[PDB]
RNA sequence: CGACUCUUAGCGGUGGAUCACUCGGCUCGUGCGUCGAUGAAGAACGCAGCUAGCUGCGAGAAUUAAUGUGAAUUGCAGGACACAUUGAUCAUCGACACUUCGAACGCACUUGCGGCCCCGGGUUCCUCCCGGGGCUACGCCUGUCUGAGCGUCGCU
RNA sequence: CCCCGGAGCCCCGCGGACGCUACGCCGCGACGAGUAGGAGGGCCGCUGCGGUGAGCCUUGAAGCCUAGGGCGCGGGCCCGGGUGGAGCCGCCGCAGGUGCAGAUCUUGGUGGUAGUAGCAAAUAUUCAAACGAGAACUUUGAAGGCCGAAGUGGAGAAGGGUU
RNA sequence: CGAAAGACUAAUCGAACCAUCUAGUAGCUGGUUCCCUCCGAAGUUUCCCUCAGGAUAGCUGGCGCUCUCGCACACGCAGUUU
RNA sequence: ACCCACCCGACCCGUCUUGAAACACGGACCAAGGAGUCUAACACGUGCGCGAGUCGGGGGCUCGCACGAAAGCCGCCGUGGCGCAAUGAAGGUGAAGGCCGGCGCGCUCGCCGGCCGAGGUGGGAUCCCGAGGCCUCUCCAGUCCGCCGAGGGCGCACCACCGGCCCGUCUCGCCCGCCGCGCCGGGGAGGUGGAGCACGAGCGCACGUGUUAGGACCCGAAAGAUGGUGAACUAUGCCUGGGC
RNA sequence: CGCGACCUCAGAUCAGACGUGGCGACCCGCUGAAUUUAAGCAUAUUAGUCAGCGGAGGAGAAGAAACUAACCAGGAUUCCCUCAGUAACGGCGAGUGAACAGGGAAGAGCCCAGCGCCGAAUCCCCGCCCCGCGGCGGGGCGCGGGACAUGUGGCGUACGGAAGACCCGCUCCCCGGCGCCGCUCGUGGGGGGCCCAAGUCCUUCUGAUCGAGGCCCAGCCCGUGGACGGUGUGAGGCCGGUAGCGGCCCCCGGCGCGCCGGGCCCGGGUCUUCCCGGAGUCGGGUUGCUUGGGAAUGCAGCCCAAAGCGGGUGGUAAACUCCAUCUAAGGCUAAAUACCGGCACGAGACCGAUAGUCAACAAGUACCGUAAGGGAAAGUUGAAAAGAACUUUGAAGAGAGAGUUCAAGAGGGCGUGAAACCGUUAAGAGGUAAACGGGUGGGGUCCGCGCAGUCCGCCCGGAGGAUUCAACCCGGCGGCGGGUCCGGCCGUGUCGGCGGCCCGGCGGAUCUUUCCCGCGCGGGGGACCGUCCCCCGACCGGCGACCGGCCGCCGCCGGGCGCAUUUCCA
């Protein structure tokens, strides 16, 4: 909000003793705004309580690790069809969920190809339902060039742009990134984790390279590997009733004794 | 998208852009389809309309297919006035009531020279832009 | 007033700062403009090395950094002497000259003597007209190469 | 039941909250970075067929020319134009034009008084008189012309 | 002296809820004032952003109103009907100029007071007519009155600026 | 400015008015916006140009941790008494 | 949930106050507005990443930014910050001890070989060993499985105590060293000051509370300062007119 | 008593030039408070900050060491990060507070006076010609004026310079024009103009659609275009745009080639002989301000007032002494840097008409004030004005009918139309002001019923009626699970191959310069170690990591089975 909002007035008070209410109040004249009321923050004309400033800390830094981490989370998440199916996408009729493709894909200049290519590996009916969920915004960011919004779409990684980033462009969903240069912001929108992504074999090679498998670097971002799992057997129903277990528990108290 | 970084996409400055257009850009704003049939003939998707096109009217009330001569072109109302598209007003006035132009569509053209070199120059266009896909 | 231990600590908010706060709302949209400029100069001066020209090793002072050693400023009157290049002209084929530079040690001016040695070797004069007189490299040494080099023009390694 | 009063609801008033809109703001960024005695900014007074205000312009006054555009402008009139023609209407704007105050300049601020050169009526240079035109601020530099001094000399 | 794919089961170690959003579900006891103040939980509420609801919406959105039907301890909420006429909400996250009875608070509006106070300085009006929809007040005529030339008369200055 | 009353200086005078410094400072008035739940005070200490305020102890809450054993198999502690 | 009736109960809220229904203040009524904010610095708590490190800025390389003024990467990855070492005003100094054997007279002092290597007491969650039961449809043999376990051990963290080491300082003492033998340098014993060491816990990011500096919860002075406008009222002087 | 030089001074409406005011976000020079903090206050602080005056530019200022340092030394200025809330200052309280180094952004360096040499070799203005002329210039020609020796120009300035002799190697740089060629990064520089994809297909809602299903061919078309706006609701395809190394036309820039006109005979090292520095300034004393600068950081006034192996600095006053380091008292200079004013654009987790600027509107307007100055309120009929013809009552405003509109329960301050408050209509009540809590009653309003609500669901028994089964085999498909791990793929731990090791790469302060290449160092090999991969055999976790057969079981389809069965229905 502007500096000089609310103080370009001259205005004192009338102290007390005149009734009224020890306001800073307009300066003389013969208008509406005469003895009024400025300065305030409850007054009409008035001053917003703390104006807003500009160096409020808008930026937000984060610790590169963590922010790899992040991008580690979602790439190891677009796999498991249920956090994709989830997330909402519908990945029903698709062949295999870390979904790579010939480098052909590369080639292609029309969103003729594009869509076709997207149809037979019936990753289209997440396209559909992004133009079933074209809507108009509630509220005042449509007056704010906010007006319209919908689904987000398949994420389709590349490694090399030799034209597909013009022919999927138009498909309204689709989100190109480079393998090179990903982002949380897209591989986890919302910060919600899933999301179907469509790979190019050559950059769905190159993730090794750039990430590090657990034995070798990352051999491209210098110093950094995987994380750490810090517990390895997840499915605990695997766990408890195993035999080592089971044999050295207690037999469990069911009885019930109501009052 | 647009990706173009001097054009606007801002509502507030699209819509005062438009209100506040000077004539010769009206002109422009103002145009309207051909019909199919001209559309075959001159490979010209549409044109400015004007002073004296026949003209069908395609949506609304006088939506019909009576082919109506313009009348004139009121830029300021963004609007042209048609032969019969017209209404009774209480003391039994004729009053042309306004269509948009695009919502309208032109049979036939009021063909001058500079019209005809237009409606050259578009054409030609066209068959550059099919030259350069094919 | 203070309460129960802490830092009884001075900020300097006294003065009228919100009227001097320097904001960096700028500071990408400077990042491009310094590499827009920067890739002009580039294409501006062809062939020459995008860098600038070359520049003396020199050691720091100070006990402290010491031990380091940095590109100078330009190189001495004397490291010019000794390699035989003239002070005026060096300046014309992208060498750094400063001439407040002392000399105090022996060991500093041979390295800075061999820098310049090296850099002539390794160097690409164009001639004058592309009719070849003296000095002028051969047509062989410029079609093979008329490429900039990126980077600082052979680097400084402690 | 009666009038009156209180309460609730219906409908109507008063009033302009709410909601929905937004040719306006506020903030951040980019590029450029240009006023003036060749009269600036600012002010004044003018100018439309009907126009008060806002805007736009300057006695060529809601504008002239030019170039681009290519049929309007339109509240009503009237008109033009042949829109197979430099051609309506907008836009641009390189040519032209630009009343009076204002640093503001003949001197004054009454809008008053002048001087000096030339031109038309007036004369037949007879000065008057009237009208038109061009000069007439201060400071300062380079030169120019006229000079001043028991300032320093020379020759007579 | 035999096997539960069959002992037939009050206990079953062969497999295990109708139950198991394990931030879930269930059982036993105890206890429950509260200013200032502190903490927790709010499927309480407002506005905007990323996600997400193949959400809702001219076969009627928001708001508004309702002696209609309900839910919740409560913040609140949901349905019916009316009105309205173009947008709006649920969930998961993020963000804040986020919840009013008070501030002789600010801006706008409305009452009671009230058809009340009040329309009392400087003697004065009456009759007829005209116009006119309409006359206590206009105009004309007649009468009765006042200012009483230091004027309630006749002319300027300043100021107003078309009166 | 005053034949003096601190009179008058554009309804303002024991220091005019206008704009700014200025959102001047305030140990002092006033106000300070939804629900449920749980815990729940102090007005006493010493110091202070301190006595309508602070500081510091005290009294409150929150976060915990370390251990204890009703899982037939307990050590320590108390606004008591012996 | 609308209205009415009746019995019982029942003073008007807000607020300052030991005490408010008060003859204490604010409040006719309704709508909208309206007050603990943001920045910086500190501290503690909590969450995450990495960990004797950590770090990201600032800069740079990748794009016309549609989304990007993002995202990514950097022998800059670490100049540098904080951290990993203190203590002294400073010149400066700077965290090891033990044991064994030998050689100097073992002189609780000086020098040479070997071994262990962060001391010890009490309490310590927890692990470990475990006599012994306690049965099995018989009399004994007898491996397997438990359940408990008297008794005994290693003892985390943490606490209390005693030792030890480093810096400052004092007191008392006796020896070593060499390019410079000196108003040179080095050590020992015993106290005592240190925000110390005694097998590390930090760094960055995020949220919360508290405390401050800022307009700093919102409203409020009397004043103070700078630069300008007024003598059309009125005060006094002067000029030129009028009047009694 | 003249005339003539010069010197110092006047006057011109003399010829020709310039300066004056504005704007002020940023910038340079002065000037300079007080609120405030210190819980009082006077030093301090607020603050070299507001106000005041001056002067600029597209930036300004600064800047080529009289510098840092004390190192093995760096090397103009500005900017950022750091130094650092540190050294220091301070009623040593409140508080205040730099610099060097280090890493970056950028990077660029120069010229006089003097000292000297050169016939003033220089400059300005006149006038005549040729070109060029909207940033007054080139070339030539004039006994045409003047400036200038009280010093103009070339060489030259501390990084040394000049003049000399011989060592060497050889000779393009600039401008005034006139042309002409390649349109020269947002991927054709800048500006202007004018252009360029695909449905108004079906049906159906609607006042109007832009909405909802649909559109065999793989999916209506286009899609480098599904930004945005407009158009009677919500539009990739109606229109303007949007995309594109798309098009065409203008103009202008910038750089490439040719010709002419001029200028321009422009080096380096080596040895010798010469040459060399800014005075009322430094420095001191001082007083006042200023600084973190403390026995004086910087600026001032006043007084004193220099030197030349000098002078300045070397963060504690002074003397002696060595070292180090610059060279002051003259000047110019792009760049990274700043920008709440201007012109022109782009965007937003901002505001949405008591908000957001005072100002969405004929706002710095109306209005007030003598004046300085103060300073509002105020957005919305509808898709379209279709803005109510006509009839009638009234003097008229106002009505009543009629009409327009999807609607006037949208009627020109008109979208929606809350509350306070008022009118009425309906219902109910009424001597302790009203209102309230708890508890019942009565009446209303609607809501759910029922014209029996006897509510359903399993299983069973009986009684009626109707289709094909189930049970079973047979054929097919699919699924599960299993062990023989049977056969093969799959992968964990271990061992064997030293096998990938050079046909496996990185890393290393491990080594070697027997190596190679480039100049003891750099790069690359070559050993070595650490790490990552092939070959087969063996053992083991045989792991949800899979296949193939076989087995068992399940399910579906079709075959079989016609009816004591298995269904449906009452
Ligand atoms: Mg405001
Ligand atoms: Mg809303
Ligand atoms: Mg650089
Ligand atoms: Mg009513
Ligand atoms: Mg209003
Ligand atoms: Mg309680
Ligand atoms: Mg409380
Ligand atoms: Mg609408
Ligand atoms: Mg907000
Ligand atoms: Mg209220
Ligand atoms: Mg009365
Ligand atoms: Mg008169
Ligand atoms: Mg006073
Ligand atoms: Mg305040
Ligand atoms: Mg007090
Ligand atoms: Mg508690
Ligand atoms: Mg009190
Ligand atoms: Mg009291
Ligand atoms: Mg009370
Ligand atoms: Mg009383
Ligand atoms: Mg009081
Ligand atoms: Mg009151
Ligand atoms: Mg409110
Ligand atoms: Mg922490
Ligand atoms: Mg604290
Ligand atoms: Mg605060
Ligand atoms: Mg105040
Ligand atoms: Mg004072
Ligand atoms: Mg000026
Ligand atoms: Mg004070
Ligand atoms: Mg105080
Ligand atoms: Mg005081
Ligand atoms: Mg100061
Ligand atoms: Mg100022
Ligand atoms: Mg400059
Ligand atoms: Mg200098
Ligand atoms: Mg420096
Ligand atoms: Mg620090
Ligand atoms: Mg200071
Ligand atoms: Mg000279
Ligand atoms: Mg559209
Ligand atoms: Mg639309
Ligand atoms: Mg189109
Ligand atoms: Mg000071
Ligand atoms: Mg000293
Ligand atoms: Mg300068
Ligand atoms: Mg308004
Ligand atoms: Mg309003
Ligand atoms: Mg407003
Ligand atoms: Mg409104
Ligand atoms: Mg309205
Ligand atoms: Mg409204
Ligand atoms: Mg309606
Ligand atoms: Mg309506
Ligand atoms: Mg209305
Ligand atoms: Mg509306
Ligand atoms: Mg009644």
């Amino acid at each position: 909000v502007s500096e000089l909002a609310g103080h370009q007035t001259s205005a004192e008070s009338w102290g007390t003793g005149r009734a009224v209410a020890r306001i800073p109040r307009v300066r003389g004249g013969g208008t509406h705004r005469s003895g009024q009321g400025a300065f305030g923050n409850m007054c009409r004309g008035g001053r917003m309580f703390a104006p807003t400033k500009t160096w409020r800390r808008w930026h937000r830094r984060v610790n590169t690790t963590q922010k790899r981490y992040a991008i580690c989370s979602a790439l190891a998440a677009s796999a498991l069809p249920a956090l994709v199916m989830s997330k909402g996408h519908r990945i029903e009729e698709v062949p295999e969920l870390p979904l790579v493709v010939e480098d052909k894909v590369e080639g292609y200049k029309k969103t003729k190809e594009a869509v076709l290519l997207l149809k037979k590996l019936k990753a289209w009916n997440d396209i559909k339902k992004v133009y079933a969920s074209q809507r108009m915004r509630a509220g005042k960011g449509k007056m704010r060039n906010r007006r319209r919004i919908q689904r987000r779409g398949p994420c389709v990684i590349y490694n090399e742009d030799n034209g597909i980033v013009k022919a999927f462009r138009n498909i309204p969903g689709i989100t190109l990134l480079n393998v090179t240069k990903l982002n949380i912001l897209k591989l986890a929108p919302g910060g919600h984790v899933g999301r179907f992504c469509i790979w190019t074999e050559s950059a769905f090679r190159k993730l090794d390279d750039l990430y590090g498998t657990w034995r070798k670097a990352a051999s491209l971002k210098s110093n950094y590997n995987l994380p750490m799992h810090k517990m390895l057997n997840t499915d605990l129903s695997r766990i408890l009733k195993s035999p080592e277990i089971q044999r050295a528990l207690r037999a469990p108290r069911k009885k019930i004794h109501r009052r | 998208m647009k990706f173009n970084p001097f054009v606007t996409s801002d509502r507030s400055k699209n819509r005062k852009r438009h209100f506040n257009a000077p004539s010769h850009i009206r002109r422009k704003i103002m145009s309207s389809p051909l019909s199919k049939e001209l559309r075959q003939k001159y490979n010209v998707r549409s044109m400015p309309i004007r002073k004296d096109d026949e003209v069908q009217v395609v949506r609304g009330h006088y939506k019909g297919q009576q082919i109506g001569k313009v009348v004139q072109v009121y830029r300021k109302k963004y609007v042209i006035y048609i032969e019969r598209v017209q209404r009774e007003k209480a003391n039994g006035t004729t009053v042309h009531v306004g269509i948009h132009p695009s919502k309208v569509v032109i049979t036939r053209l009021k063909l001058d020279k500079d019209r005809k070199k237009i409606l050259e120059r578009k054409a030609k266009s066209r068959q550059v832009g099919k030259e350069k896909g094919k | 007033a203070p309460s129960r231990n802490g830092m009884i600590l001075k900020p300097h908010f006294h003065k009228d700062w919100q009227r001097r706060v320097a904001t960096w709302f700028n500071q990408p949209a400077r990042k491009i403009r310094r590499r827009k400029a920067r890739q002009a100069r580039a294409r501006r001066i062809a062939p020459r090395p995008a860098s600038g020209p070359l520049r003396p090793i020199v050691r720091c002072p100070t006990v402290r950094y010491h031990t380091k050693v940095r590109a100078g400023r330009g190189f001495s009157l004397e490291e010019l002497r000794v390699a035989g290049i003239h002070k005026k002209v060096a300046r014309t084929i992208g060498i750094s000259v400063d001439p407040r530079r002392r000399n105090k040690s022996t060991e500093s001016l041979q390295a800075n003597v061999q820098r310049l040695k090296e850099y002539r070797s390794k160097l690409v004069l164009f001639p004058r007209k592309p009719s070849a007189p003296k000095k002028g490299d051969s047509s062989a040494e410029e079609l093979k190469l008329a490429t900039q080099l990126t980077g600082p023009v052979m680097p400084i390694r402690n």
